[PDB]
């Protein structure tokens, strides 16, 4: 067996947003470069609204 | 967050006669009632945001009407017939009754084909969608403005990662990104910065008390390791000859080591080498003693020269000049700096200068301050490079103090004294800068480049007494960073990051209604009059329903004890007529977009600015396109009637007159007003008259009562309704044609294409670079 | 003639399986391939037609 | 760590400076060290080998 779990189901997806999602999910029972944590911010604006 | 649309916003209604004769197309914007002896721009605008709502354009969006295709039976045609849009099956159907009627064949095979294929997707050379669909002019114009407006800010991933690495700090782990986020990551982000300095310059002591404020209770909870005092204080006793039988000056200066407000004086201290300007001074006691000049030479060889003012460097002089140079405060009073630095220098007294502070330069840009390198003070007046006090003399200006007389021709207790506590306190500075640097650059991260360099201490709430400097002092502590205070840490980051974004875009909104508002001032009352009241207007209108203004700049301005409303309504007089830059952002230009067509195309919104009153036995040349019987609509006014110029008369001339009978007679041209009117197209065939009366005469005035057309189709033999039309009607209202109505006959004028991005971006929610440590 | 690529070869893989229910050995061979080629995205779903 | 310094003060220090700067103070581990390579060859059996 190539995986151990597959990275996805190709027949779910429908768009590369489904995809981005399900390795996002998936991420988890691979090894991973950098294991993710909190997200840290350094520039953020807020525009004026209607 | 973008919004997908999944549908344009057509408005395309197509009205067509029992009989089928005739036909029309008309767009439906609705009817917005518009006053008189108002400006118009105004009304305009607070229309355009009602006109952006109803149209889903206001917030921002990207367009997903790409997939909303399907594909005919037929082999051969592969072309992608769009569904959104008025449906050309309706269009077929209005023809084919049309041509019902004058006996015409029905639309051949290949017509069918011709007109139901007009709605069609076809895919662009960079691979966005074209739907070529039937839409009015007004909505179309409209939304491609803002689509072009909204995707002016959404950029690239690997564009923002791009703008955004300058900032990045060093220790922070590098967030991994899939590789489609790579290929065809977009964000949607805007990337001007709106500068804080308003705030801060106008209502400056309010700012600085809150960010010093909410920066030393961060501070005062930082975990230390600190030598025990009574071990310091045996070493001392020690060091000196301190003995319980008799008094002594250094019992004096051991007696009131207090460590109770250590915290404070951290925090304080971090502040001073963190900011470019924050004084501090201390009040000494009336008659001084040795712990005043220990506190004042401490001050002075400690803290950084930029923190000390010149006043506050007088009076630690004078001070120490009194203790130490038998003299009183009466006698150095009108004594000047060098005066003092030569008496005390004659008696042998070296510590009587101040020593500039060594910047150290930050390894990352600072936040909010793009294409700028920020730095802060080291703590305790030490070289980084050469790592010792930048006075390079201090062991031997403490031998001097050690040999020499103070107080007393024979005996060195003070000097010895002195010289064990000062002694003490280079050496726990020597040890332990290291900490306090890396904690003041840390704190240094949090504030930009403005506040670093316009937040003042001026209300004097942080000072030090000089028990608590000399206990600071002799027993450092050791400043240990733990992983829950770099947790803490990083979540107040964010928070301050989030606050200065509100606080910035509460400065632009303000910045616009104050520019909008109100105008220049004048010498003269009844102008300050007028001021006032618009003022207490604007607040009122403010803050009511949901307030404009966040809940931080709320709390800002409170700080200092209003209540709310005194402090913005004193704050936004302040800033009438400035000069301060401001950037238009895409939601101001697309309300201008709109309020601009608003007043331009009239017709479409249901008012118009002249009509026209006549007999009904005089002619009027009138739009006969659509085929309505009588028709109100005149293509053009006319200038000239049966040879002679129409009468042109203003709205309130028209109102003062009281001979309105001579000037009906002939009938006139009514101007100078907004008259809003509307119509009722029934597809039956009946005569075409107003709802009401056109005229009121009152003794006060004369009024035009409330236009309400009932539009009837014509058939041209009816000896009924012609006879009704000729006999029973006796004045007749005129209006310039609604651009909103259209023939079905040119409805190819109808069609409009819009652009839809490829399917293939993903967005990126959060477009943090880098994750926390742990 | 219509439709996401995704889509496309989506569909083509379960006509494959129901043509093929005989032998299912070449409905599982092109979903391993399917598998590696998906992770790119669109572009991936394209280099498996070719 | 060891010679009392800051982040920011030695954060324009080329390698060769810091260098100097960690042995003057006795420290020695201021080296890469590069890792032998190690032939191998899996043995032919019904395949050809690498």
């Amino acid at each position: 067996k190539l995986f151990e779990t597959s990275p996805f189901d190709p027949l779910t997806i429908k768009n590369n947003q489904d995809v981005v999602d399900k390795l996002y999910a998936t991420q988890s029972s691979s090894i991973q470069e950098v294991v993710p944590t909190k997200t840290f911010a350094t520039e953020l604006q807020f525009g004026v609204t209607s | 967050e973008l919004i997908k649309v999944p549908t344009i916003p057509h408005n395309l209604v197509l009205i067509q006669s029992d009989n089928g004769k005739h036909a029309l197309i008309k767009e439906d914007l609705g009817q917005w009632p518009v006053e008189t002896g108002i400006s118009l721009v105004n009304q305009a605008g607070v229309f355009a945001v009602q006109l952006a709502n109803k149209l889903g354009i206001d917030k921002p969006f990207v367009l997903d009407a790409g997939s909303n295709y399907f594909t005919d039976t037929s082999f051969i045609d592969t072309r992608k017939y769009c569904t959104d849009g008025l449906s050309p099956r309706e269009i077929q159907k209005a023809l084919n009754r049309q041509r019902a009627y004058y006996d015409r064949p029905e639309l051949t095979i290949s017509e069918n084909k011709t007109l139901l294929s007009q709605s069609i997707i076809y895919p662009d050379a960079d691979g966005n969608d074209v739907s070529i669909i039937f839409s009015g002019a007004m909505s179309h114009a409209i939304f491609t403005y803002a689509q072009s407006q909204w995707n002016k800010n959404i950029i690239k991933l690997d564009d923002y990662i791009r703008e955004i690495t300058l900032t990045v700090p060093k220790q922070y782990r590098p967030r991994r990104f899939k590789e489609i986020e790579h290929t065809h990551g977009y964000v949607y982000r805007e990337l001007n910065q709106g500068s804080l300095l308003p705030l801060v310059d106008a209502n400056l002591k309010e700012s600085s008390s809150y960010y010093f404020k909410k920066l030393m209770s961060s501070i005062s909870n930082v975990p230390v390791d600190a030598r025990t005092l009574q071990s310091a204080t045996a070493a001392l006793a020690a060091d000196t000859g301190q003995a319980v039988n008799r008094a002594q000056h250094v019992s004096m200066l051991t007696n009131r080591l207090t460590t109770a407000n250590a915290p404070t004086v951290r925090a304080i201290t971090v502040l001073t080498c963190m900011f470019k300007q924050f004084r501090i001074g201390m009040t000494y006691a009336l008659d001084p003693n040795i712990m005043d000049v220990a506190a004042a030479t401490c001050m002075l060889l400690f803290r950084p020269a930029q923190s000390i003012s010149d006043e506050q460097y007088r009076y630690c002089l004078q001070t120490m000049a009194v203790f130490l140079t038998n003299t009183t405060y009466d006698i150095v009073n009108n004594d000047t700096i060098d005066v003092l630095k030569m008496k005390l220098r004659n008696q042998g007294w070296p510590f009587v200068e101040r020593y500039n502070a060594v910047e150290i330069d930050m390894s990352v840009e600072p936040l909010r301050s793009p294409g700028q390198v920020g730095r802060y003070y080291n703590p305790f007046n030490i070289d980084p490079l050469t790592k010792k006090h930048v006075e390079d003399r201090l062991e031997e200006f403490i031998n001097q103090v050690q040999v020499g007389r103070f107080r007393n021709a024979s005996g060195n207790a003070v000097g010895t004294t002195l010289a064990a506590f000062l002694r003490a306190c280079r050496d726990k500075t020597s040890a332990n800068w290291r900490g306090y640097s890396v904690l003041v650059s840390r704190y240094r991260s949090l504030i930009p480049n403005e506040l670093f360099e316009s937040l003042r201490n001026i209300s004097g709430e942080y000072n030090i007494n000089p028990q608590d400097e000399h206990s600071f002092f002799f027993a450092l502590a050791q400043i240990n960073a733990d992983d829950e205070f770099i947790g803490a840490i990083d979540k107040e980051s964010a928070e301050y990051l989030d606050e200065y974004a509100t606080l910035a875009r509460d400065i632009s909104n303000s910045l616009t209604l104050v520019k909008a508002a109100f105008g220049p001032l004048e010498r003269t009352s009844g102008s300050i009059i007028n001021h006032a009241n618009n003022l207490n207007k604007v607040i009122n209108h403010v803050f009511a329903d949901k307030p404009l203004i966040s809940e931080t700049m709320l709390k800002i301005l409170t700080i200092d004890g209003t209540t709310g409303k005194d402090g913005y309504r004193n704050w936004l007089d302040k800033l009438v007529g400035h000069n301060y830059p401001v950037y238009v952002e895409p939601v101001v230009n697309i309300m201008n977009f709109i309020s601009a067509r608003f007043v331009a195309d009239s017709s479409y919104f249901g008012y118009t600015n002249e009509i026209m009153i006549m007999p009904n036995h005089i002619n009027v040349p009138v739009d006969d396109r659509f085929g309505f019987r009588d028709s109100p609509f005149c293509t053009s006014l006319p200038r000239t009637i049966m040879g002679n110029d129409v009468r042109r008369i203003s709205y309130n001339v028209f109102s003062m007159m009281e001979d309105i009978d001579d000037v009906i007679s002939e009938g006139f041209i009514l101007y100078d007003a907004y008259f809003n009117f509307s119509y009722d197209i029934m597809t039956t065939d009946g005569v075409t008259r107003l709802k009401e009366d056109i005229l009121i005469v009152t003794d006060t005035g004369n009024d035009i009562k409330p236009i309400h057309f009932y539009i009837y189709f014509e058939n041209r033999n009816d000896k009924k309704l012609r006879y009704e039309s000729k006999m029973n009607v006796s004045y007749r209202l005129y209006i310039k044609t609604p651009a909103c109505l259209l023939p079905l006959s040119d409805y190819m004028r109808a069609q409009h294409d819009y652009v839809s991005p490829s399917s293939s971006r993903v967005y990126i929610k959060d477009p943090a670079v880098v994750y926390t440590r742990s």
